[PDB]
């Protein structure tokens, strides 16, 4: 009742919380294992700093440098970096612990699912992109694949166009889901590309595409 | 300060220079000459941007305003007709020099990408250009009733004067200039009403400008002010019997544009007014007779593309095509000109009329078509003959598909053995016969203009096959073997009047994969390879969509400052190769769709022939085996 | 009615 | 004949005349309806919905008062006069085929075409009225 | 005659109002935007008129060019009437299409 | 006469709105001698009406362009060339109008039946 | 006199006037008209 009412109070002044306070809030939420909630505050503070969604119109146009919309992305990221901060202590506290006693899930495993539902269901896709970019930097490959959101497909598709090693995942994404044609469709269209890819790799691509 | 405020002294001097005709014409000519830029007849409007900035004046507008006021009001104080004609010609030349100096594509691209993509720096330049250029004021004046009244009064003259006048007479030149101004106005009215009026209104609302309106709000378009004149079309049609190539082409283009509009035909046919206006003293009959006498005039083999007669013929054909394609269900002036009795939602033929005696425009077209030979020796398979016959066949197809003018046309065609003449005029195609002295296997063939003639010939063959199939189906359903025997004989390769002709299987020479129209040699393209044709693309790849992209890429590379001077020629030659690549792809797509249509028409004809055939099968087994042998490689 | 339309070459 | 004489002359003129008189009186009506909104409403407190009115007015006025839009007509007129002169010249040149034209046109098929036209007109009128009814009968259902 | 006398009462009265108008002026003696609005509304009428003139002239030139030795003939007649029919048919088609579209709304 | 009906019908509703608009103006003055918020709709209405009349002007203009561009070609052929052939055109037109009418008729019938469907579904 | 009235109506049609909307429509015919019909 205290943490749920604190969350109500924070979301009201979301369009006006200072990064120093928002941090102190998330720091305390983690001490009280209130993972999923703290993530929801940072996501809410993001939207209320930029209601018109300029960080979208900024990234959608693709890296307009020297721009006033840098504020939107930078302020939104202060919250996003805190979401990343929560998700780290989430695994740390429940490190290597199993998601069940026989029959019953742990409450540790519950706070895990509660946390990753806030993340995967959000409608802020600029947050999803910054989240997928950060998952790679941590080597959490199999995490990106499991996500069923359609914001991951746009990220991987837009990155496959100029990065061979990202088009690799999009092909892995489709093949774990058994959309085999869609993978060969990319592997072939990638071997025919204008990208800097060795011939012996293009032999692998076409050999996987043929399969 | 001619030695009293300036706003008053200027108008006093203008009015003083308005009395008479000599000084007025001289001032008009001086202004017209001054409006010409020093580089000759695009930016840097030919006048200083600070013209009249000191005094509270709108710049160069007063001049055009006074010229229009004069031309509209003081045209009645000129007794000498020659002086009035000269003044009207000078005013029309001034208007044309003012209009031709307006940028259309520039303003379009500006309003499209300048503020939305480009920065806001150049926006001020385009704004100043649109605000200072007198095009807006001319367009505003064009919506006045005085101007159109003076124009239609100048164009409405007795025929005896034009007949006895000389080709260099000022009346003909003035009429030509007026028709050209009307054409330019009809072309630029949309661009004006779209990208001039709102900007000028916003500027007048923001800043302080004192201007007097001279336009009529009721006239939402230029057609509203001219739809009230019925004698205009009559005069335009009567002026076709003068022989002047330029004037005839101008009148034909004007009539075509009028027939292409919508408000004019909605006001005329909401009974009708044009059909009764052209049937007052037999104007349609004389117009049709003049058109027939004109199209029958031969052409100059040497001046193929320069023969004024061929140009007039093509203009008339385009006019008829545009008039028949627009609103085919409801009759139009084309049906009356062809020799039909245009009735409300019904047509008919009158006894002893021009169309009943087989002497009309349609019969003249049939004659000039059946008496046309395309097979030549010095060059062989000419191009302009192909274009003429293609236009004629398109007009015939438009007339046939229309159910309101289908039965009578088919009857008149089958009553004269048109299919027989067409078959006799057919010619076989082979990879040896060159097109205009150029061979087909040559790589330049796809880049040359022979592709247009080839597509036209394919479409002509397809239309002929479709007509033959339709006539065969009609004769079969009519259960009359009187004509079936002749049809089969023509298909068997014999004619009993015996004259022999190539069978249908002989014309099956257009399916050839040796040319490899699908395969295309792809150059290396070490650079610009990533530039795709996404925004280019009805398969029609626009060249400007890729031109802008490659220009932006070249600018970025130059800004990178890495061997920009040396590698510029590489990008230039890559662009010169990409443009021809796009043109070749477009031509290949056109040829492929033409071949597809021709094959579909041939298959439909063959199906209609096989199905409706009561003749024995053991004699036709030879043709069956021949068709099987011919299709075997096609399927393989 | 057919003076020239005849197929008489 | 009496009915046609009445209509073709006595009534047409009064119809047209009355229509023009309406237009004139519409102008006068708006002029008065305009001055009413001037002299009485000259209390300087004229605002509120006025902004929207002058906004629309400014938009349309700006759209009209454009160089290009105004120029297009002027260009068109001359562009027409060109074809006028050209056509008149080419017409005077081919002003010989008159008998071929008059006799070529005068025929018999014309009479039949007229008949077919009248039939078409009847069919068209019927269709038009049928659609009209289909509309009028639907706007009823639009309420229920 | 009713429509013709309605343009007599509603004219004499329009003239009658001018007295109360001059009275209002008399009262006030002891705007430009509307005057711009009227001319702005009025200016396009001239454009319509001129456009009409243009169209008429175009018709004249086309008709005279196509045929000019018998303007009382039955060809231009068929042309005109047939154009009328075309226009009317177009109207029918379009409006019918509109009504057809209007039915899709009821298909909820 | 039937064509003359629609003429008066137009003239009827025209004088009637001009009667009201000229009446709404006097009641304002008669009120003064011894509605300002009402005429606003009227002026804005005239504006809204004219706003499309301008679009009509644009349309007709564009048509005129598109038409004269054809006139040019017609003359351009007519100069280049320099009875029985055109008689076929008339027939080809009429036989095509038959088809076009028969095409439209289907649309009309479809609409009408489509309306009676809803009419039926109403009291059914 | 029917076709005559059709002409007369279609004649008065394409000739003005000041009717606040209905401007005279340009007549086509034959060639352009067939295509204009087909484009229906």
């Amino acid at each position: 009742a205290l943490l749920a009412e604190s969350l109500r109070l924070f979301e009201q002044v979301a369009g006006s919380l200072t990064p120093a306070n928002l941090t102190t809030a998330v720091e305390q939420y983690i001490s009280l294992k209130y993972y999923a909630g703290a993530i929801q505050l940072c996501l809410t503070v993001a939207q209320q700093k930029d209601r018109g969604n300029t960080a979208l119109s900024w990234v959608n146009d693709g890296k307009p440098a020297n721009d006033s919309r840098k504020k939107a992305f930078d302020e939104r990221k202060i919250c996003y970096n805190l979401i990343h901060q929560v998700l780290d202590k989430l695994e740390s506290d429940f490190a290597g612990e199993p998601e069940l006693v026989d029959g019953r899930p742990t409450l540790a495993a519950t706070k895990r699912m509660e946390a990753y539902n806030v993340v995967n269901d959000s409608s802020d896709e600029v947050f999803h992109f910054d989240l997928y970019e950060w998952y790679i930097e941590k080597g959490w490959t199999d995490r990106i694949l499991s996500i069923d959101s359609p914001h991951v497909i746009t990220y991987l598709q837009r990155l496959a166009e100029t990065d061979f090693r990202h088009a690799e995942l999009l092909c892995r994404f489709y093949t774990t889901r058994s959309r085999f044609f869609e993978a060969a469709q990319v592997q072939t269209n990638l071997a025919k590309s204008d990208l800097n890819i060795s011939l012996k790799d293009r032999i692998i691509l076409l050999s996987r595409a043929k399969g | 300060n001619p030695f009293p405020g300036p706003q008053e002294c200027m108008e006093m001097m203008f009015r003083e220079f308005g009395t008479g005709f000599e000084q007025s014409n001289a001032f008009i000519q001086l202004l017209t000459t001054l409006l010409v830029p020093p580089e000759g007849l695009n930016d840097s409007v030919p006048f200083p941007e600070w013209l009249g900035s000191s005094i509270r004046t709108l710049g160069i507008e007063p001049y055009v305003d006074f010229v229009f006021d004069v031309f509209a009001n003081r045209t009645k104080d000129i007794s000498d007709p020659s002086q009035l004609r000269i003044l009207r010609l000078s005013c029309l030349d001034f208007v044309m020099v003012c209009l031709v100096t307006f940028n259309e594509d520039l303003i379009v691209l500006g309003h499209e990408s300048n503020i939305s993509i480009d920065d806001a720096m150049a926006a001020t330049n385009l704004a100043t250009y649109v605000r200072l250029h007198p095009f807006s004021r001319v367009m505003e004046w064009l919506f006045n009733e005085k101007v159109i009244t003076s124009l239609i009064n100048t164009i409405h003259q007795d025929p005896i004067s034009l007949g006895s006048a000389s080709p260099d007479s000022p009346l003909v030149v003035s009429i030509l200039r007026a028709i050209q101004v009307m054409i330019k106005a009809l072309e630029l009215q949309e661009t004006y009403l779209h990208l001039v009026r709102p900007e000028v209104l916003r500027y007048q609302g923001e800043a302080g400008v004192r201007r007097k309106p001279v336009a009529n709000a009721a006239y939402s378009a230029f057609e509203d002010g001219i739809l009230s004149h019925l004698s205009l079309v009559v005069d335009l049609g009567k002026y076709c019997n003068l022989g002047h190539a330029e004037l005839t082409l101008a009148c034909l283009k004007l009539l075509e544009k009028i027939s292409t509009s919508s408000r004019i035909l909605s006001a005329w046919s909401p009974r009708n007014k044009a059909i009764v206006q052209l049937e007052r003293n037999g104007e349609g009959e004389t117009i049709s007779a003049s058109l027939s006498a004109s199209i029958m005039a031969t052409l100059d083999p040497a001046l193929a593309a320069s023969g004024e007669n061929y140009r007039v013929k093509l203009a008339i054909l385009d006019f008829l095509y545009a008039c028949l394609r627009a609103t085919p269900d409801q009759p139009t002036i084309a049906h009356q000109l062809l020799g039909f009795h245009c009735e409300l939602s019904k047509l008919g033929i009158e006894p002893k009329g021009p169309f009943d005696m087989q002497k009309s425009l349609f019969h003249s077209l049939l004659n000039v078509l059946i008496t046309l030979t395309v097979s030549e020796e010095e060059q062989g398979m000419r191009g302009y003959l192909v274009t003429l016959k293609y236009r004629v066949l398109r007009i015939l197809q438009l007339l046939w598909k229309s159910p309101l003018s289908a039965s009578l046309v088919m009857d008149e065609l089958r009553a004269t053995n048109f299919l027989f003449h067409m078959l006799l005029r057919e010619v076989q195609i082979q990879p040896q016969l060159p097109w205009d002295g150029q061979l087909v296997t040559g790589c330049e063939f796809l880049l040359s203009d022979a592709s247009l003639a080839y597509i036209d010939y394919l479409a002509s063959r397809a239309a002929i096959f479709e007509y033959i199939g339709k006539e065969l189906c009609s004769v079969s359903q009519n259960r009359i073997p009187s004509i079936k025997r002749q049809i089969f004989d023509a298909l068997n390769g014999q004619i009993f009047v015996p004259l022999t002709i190539p069978s249908i299987f002989d014309f099956f020479d257009f399916i050839n994969t040796d040319y490899k129209w699908e395969e295309i040699p792809s150059p290396h393209f070490t650079y610009l390879k990533d530039l795709d044709l996404g925004p280019c693309i009805g398969v029609h790849y626009d060249i400007r969509k890729a031109q802008e992209i490659l220009a932006l890429k070249r600018k970025e590379y130059e800004h990178s400052q890495l061997a920009t001077p040396e590698f510029l020629e590489t990008v230039e030659l890559e662009e010169k190769v990409l443009i021809e690549w796009l043109t070749v792809r477009n031509r290949a797509n056109l040829l492929l769709t033409a071949r597809l249509n021709l094959l579909q028409a041939w298959a439909n004809l063959l199906l209609v022939m096989i199905e409706s055939n009561d003749f024995k099968s053991t004699p036709k087994m030879a043709f069956l085996l021949q068709a099987l042998q011919a299709i075997l490689p096609t399927l393989e | 009615i057919l003076p020239m339309y005849k197929l008489s070459p | 004949d009496a009915i046609l004489s009445r209509h073709d002359l006595d009534h047409t003129v009064r119809a047209f005349n009355a229509r023009r008189r309406h237009a004139e009186l519409s102008r006068r009506c708006l002029h008065l309806a305009a001055r009413v909104q001037v002299l009485r409403n000259r209390g300087y407190a004229l605002s509120g919905d006025e902004d929207e009115l002058k906004q629309k007015l400014q938009q349309i006025d700006k759209t009209l008062n454009d160089p290009a839009q105004g120029s297009r007509l002027e260009e068109l007129w001359s562009r027409l006069i060109v074809l006028r002169g050209y056509a008149e010249d080419l017409k005077d040149q081919i002003n010989q085929a008159g008998i071929t034209e008059s006799d070529g046109l005068g025929e018999e098929i014309e009479a039949k075409a007229k008949k077919i036209l009248e039939d078409y007109d009847k069919q068209l009128q019927h269709l038009k009225k049928q659609v009209e009814e289909a509309k009028k009968d639907f706007e009823e259902w639009e309420k229920q | 005659s009713n429509v013709e006398s309605q343009q007599e009462e509603l004219t004499a009265w329009l003239d009658r109002y001018e007295r109360e108008l001059d009275e209002l002026y008399a009262k006030q003696m002891g705007e430009r935007t509307y005057k711009l609005a009227e001319k702005l509304t009025d200016q396009l009428d001239e454009m319509g008129k001129d456009l009409a003139k243009m169209i008429k002239e175009i018709n004249d030139m086309s008709n005279t060019l196509s045929k000019g030795s018998k303007p009382d003939d039955p060809l231009t007649q068929i042309v005109r009437v047939l154009n009328g029919h075309l226009a009317q048919l177009q109207w029918i088609d379009t409006n019918a299409a509109a009504l057809q579209a209007k039915v899709a709304a009821a298909q909820k | 006469l039937s064509s003359d009906i629609l003429a008066i019908d137009q003239l009827r509703e025209l004088v009637k709105q001009d009667a009201d608009n000229a009446r709404l103006s006097f009641k304002a003055i008669d009120n003064l001698k011894l509605s300002n918020a009402d005429l606003i709709s009227y002026f804005s209405k005239t504006a809204d009406e004219m706003e499309e009349m301008m679009k009509k002007f644009e349309k007709t203009i564009t048509e005129i362009e598109a038409h004269l561009t054809g006139v040019e070609a017609h003359a351009m052929a007519m100069q280049n060339v320099a009875v029985d052939e055109r008689v076929y055109e008339l027939a080809a037109v009429l036989r095509e109008f038959e088809e076009s009418i028969l095409k439209v008729a289907g649309v009309v019938g479809g609409v009408k039946e489509g309306v009676t469907e809803l009419q039926l579904r109403d009291f059914m | 006199a029917l076709f005559d009235s059709l002409l007369a109506r279609n004649k008065k049609q394409a000739e003005g006037e000041t009717a606040l909307g209905e401007l005279p429509s340009l007549q086509l015919g034959l060639a352009d008209l067939r295509q204009r019909l087909r484009k229906l």
